[PDB]
RNA sequence: CGCCGGGCAGCUUCCGGGAAACCAAAGUCUUUGGGUUCCGGGGGGAGUAUGGUUGCAAAGCUGAAACUUAAAGGAAUUGACGG
RNA sequence: GAAGCAUUUACUUUGAAAAAAUUAGAGUGUUCAAAGCAGGCCCGAGCCGCCUGGAUACCGCAGCUAGGAAUAAUGGAAUAGGA
RNA sequence: AAUGAGUCCACUUUAAAUCCUUCCGCGAGGAUCCAUUGGAGGGCAAGUCUGGUGCCAGCAGCCGCGGUAAUUCCAGCUCCAA
């Protein structure tokens, strides 16, 4: 059972704040999974891009630990990307989900040209770097489908984003940097800005001091 | 945003830093909201009204949110215009 | 020297990558689904959405008002309204590139002879079109991907000689009561 | 950085041409050395006539007898080896048979632990390697 | 004690870059175009053979191919070893 | 309207001319299709036959033509041998 | 129950034929009227099943497999791709 330690948590599990795009907009940090396993349960999917062996030298031998990436998201508009290294592999692959929860990020959709329905494809060409990796996405007219390696194939889809061109540079075999420049690119969507986002904006009440006499009486200490 | 028929296909509309009007994204952990409090005229006593600003870590980090934040209050009646 | 023409062309293309796990459940699907008898058939119908979508990209880039744009946007939307796989209402190419092809393999005889009722179980309706059972208006069609058009569409039925319209019941019918006659009086 | 004035082309187009010779495979294709030196002289195969029977040691780390033939061409008469591959399929070649010959994979370069062997017979005398292994022919006697 | 200009450098910095070591240039690069010269294209064979050309010579410049090979390398990490 | 352009070019837009076939592409149920260039409509029968097609685009550079005149090049009065 | 693939009378085709097309008569129950080429360690879809061989024979484009318990050779069985 849930007992959060944060004021963030603590308004979550109360129901004081709804609908995590406002957790984005004050762009907070998120600590706990179960907000997000709160937020967007019964709608994840996670998969496992890879597990791979490393290795440090002993004395006694090589120690042989095993590293899990986990992509996890709706097919909605969001996307984590966790990894984490452990003494076995079960593990590992947990730890990679829940550093995947706290790690999602909303992903901005657009139109190609003759904006008619839902949004299907990036705004506008975005890139990531990663090491060596640099993976362009291209937006795409409807019906394309995504023109991609598997890695970032699978990860845009997770994105719910239908229709990409894409291009990659780099030493592309080495999966974690691969996976993590498509991910940069997905978060710099909403880094991008664009004549639509120009209108001014209008500040609105941040969650701490809109609840900040539930969390007087609630969160501290009782 | 603003589909051909009109409505708003987003999820959220993002802020925009006050001082190089930048977007402030999801993971921007640098960046702060500060609400400064205003006074009345006659007894200088706080009203529950106040101005509030936002800051992209990129200032933040350069070291010119202390110039930035003084000018925008320059610009809002707040404290001088002729410190 | 000689009166030929040696024009032809091929009409499918084979993917990219062999193997991969989710492209041949998804053509298994479509092969099972539909009743059809390779990847070849997929494949052929995937390519002929292709080169519609390549016309209609094609179309979308160039200026409104342009007169190549109207007379050719306009002929491919007819073409695929009167074929059946776009609604009258939808008479922009923005929907040709809503298109898929599970709309083009609905179109086809051996699809519609199972779902007018006129044969259960897909692979049924193959195997009947193919022994020459089946008519479009008057014509006896024994092609399972002939696309039917939406006016050629109340038209189809048993053809006039089949025992399962008129008459003359056929070899097997016939060996089996000619021999339980001539075994009886 | 390279020049990108508008009357350049003349530059651009020689530059490109003298370094398109320092790649190995366009000199490879565009000098004649390699058509002249290798013993099919562009063709694809080859038919020959056996000399002997020899097995060459595999490379380390590995250890075998790879049975060969040293085959002479009929026409530009050089001397090649090549190889017989299956389980017993040197014992269908006898002396003096006239076979076929292909490359061996990886155009004109070695291939596995087998050193310095640059093809493999198809077809001794003219019924087909793999029919007469896998017993669907058999010698012309 | 300061200011300006041109120099040889130094420290510091989440400017930005880079595989990193590091670099205020090695930045302003998939958001890729200021001008221009020279020059690289896996490792060897080999800066060898041959022709030419310069030199008194020693040698310099220009410069292959056959053949061979699945790595050779860079920068960092952990150990092991260090007369 | 006969004549000429107060520089001449590049550039750009237009117009003529760039074989057919092939390619793109319109029409047409070869039984479907690859193809082809065909076809379609009434006959209660004189019907001593009617309708319709065999489009269009593209065709680098050089040459010809008519508008624009920003950009880029160029030219006119200095021993005035100037208008 | 249904049908061709064949066998085949006739028409049609054509300069004369053939083929297709049309149509008599025969023509399916292991419907024996018999689908094949390559593969099954990874890249790359698919077995640590069994018998044999024992750094041999061989496989292997490349990494590699084989020295008496071979997921890789030689076979049987079962799967995979077109
Ligand atoms: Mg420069
Ligand atoms: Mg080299
Ligand atoms: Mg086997």
């Amino acid at each position: 059972e849930w007992m959060p330690v944060t004021k963030l948590g603590r308004l979550v599990k109360d129901m004081k704040i709804k609908s995590l795009e406002e957790i984005y907009l004050f762009s907070l940090p998120i600590k706990e999974s179960e907000i997000i396993d709160f937020f967007l349960g019964a709608s994840l999917k996670d998969e496992v891009l890879k597990i791979m062996p490393v290795q440090k030298q002993t004395r006694a031998g090589q120690r042989t630990r095993f590293k899990a990436f986990v992509a996890i998201g709706d097919y909605n508009g969001h996307v984590g990307l966790g990894v984490k290294c452990s003494k076995e592999v079960a593990t590992a692959i947990r730890g990679a989900i829940i550093l995947a929860k706290l790690s999602i990020v909303p992903v901005r959709r657009g139109y190609w040209g003759n904006k008619i329905g839902k949004p299907h494809t990036v705004p506008c060409k975005v890139t990531g770097r990663c090491g060596s990796v640099l993976v362009r996405l291209i937006p795409a007219p409807r019906g394309t489908g995504i023109v991609s390696a598997p890695v970032p194939k699978k990860l845009l889809m997770m994105a719910g984003i239908d229709d990409c061109y894409t291009s990659a540079r780099g030493c592309t075999a080495t999966l974690g940097n691969f996976a993590k420049a498509t991910f940069d690119a997905i978060s710099k969507t909403y880094s991008y800005l664009t004549p639509d986002l120009w209108k001014e904006t209008v500040f609105t009440k941040s969650p701490y001091q809109e609840f900040t006499d539930h969390l007087v009486k609630t969160h501290t200490r009782v | 945003m603003q589909n051909d028929a009109g409505e708003f296909v987003d999820l959220y509309v993002p802020r925009k830093c006050s001082a190089s009007n930048r977007i402030i994204g999801a993971k921007d952990h640098a960046s702060i909201q500060m609400n400064v409090a205003e006074v009345d005229k006659v007894t200088g006593r706080f009203n529950g009204q106040f101005k509030t600003y936002a800051i992209c870590g990129a200032i933040r980090r350069m070291g010119e949110s202390d110039d930035s934040i003084l000018r925008l209050a320059k610009a809002d009646g707040i404290v001088s215009k002729n410190f | 020297p000689v009166a030929r023409s040696w024009v032809c062309r091929k009409t499918y293309v084979t993917p990219r990558r062999p193997f991969e796990k989710s492209r041949l459940d998804q053509e298994l699907k479509l092969i099972g689904e539909y009743g059809l008898r390779n990847k070849r058939e997929v494949w052929r119908v995937k390519f002929t959405l292709a080169k519609i979508r390549k016309a209609a990209r094609e179309l979308l880039t160039l200026d409104e008002k342009d007169p190549r744009r109207l007379f050719e946007g306009n002929a491919l939307l007819r073409r695929l309204v009167r074929i059946g796989v776009l609604d009258e209402g939808k008479m922009k190419l923005d929907y040709i590139l809503g298109l898929k092809i599970e709309d083009f393999l609905e179109r086809r005889l051996q699809t519609q002879v199972f779902k007018l009722g006129l044969a259960k179980s897909i692979h049924h309706a193959r195997v009947l079109i193919r022994q020459r059972h089946i008519r479009v208006r008057k014509q006896v069609v024994n092609i399972p991907s002939f696309i039917v058009r939406l006016d050629s569409q109340k038209h189809i039925d048993f053809s006039l000689r089949s025992p399962y319209g008129g008459g003359r019941p056929g070899r097997v019918k016939r060996k089996n009561a000619k021999k339980g006659q001539g075994g009886a009086g | 950085g390279k020049c990108r004035g508008l009357r350049t082309a003349r530059k651009l187009r020689s530059h490109r041409r003298d370094q398109k010779w320092h790649d190995k495979q366009y000199k490879k294709a565009h000098l004649g050395t390699a058509l002249k030196a290798n013993p099919f002289g562009g063709a694809s195969h080859a038919k020959g006539i056996v000399l002997e029977k020899v097995g060459v040691e595999a490379k380390q780390p590995n250890s075998a007898i790879r049975k060969c033939v040293r085959v002479q061409l009929i026409k530009n008469g050089k001397k090649i080896t090549a190889f017989v591959p299956n389980d017993g399929c040197l014992n269908f070649i006898e002396e003096n048979d006239e076979v076929l010959v292909a490359g061996f994979g990886r155009k004109g370069h070695a291939v596995g632990d087998i050193p310095g062997v640059r093809f493999k017979v198809v077809k001794v005398a003219n019924v087909s390697l793999l029919a007469l292994y896998k017993g669907k022919k058999e010698r012309p006697r």
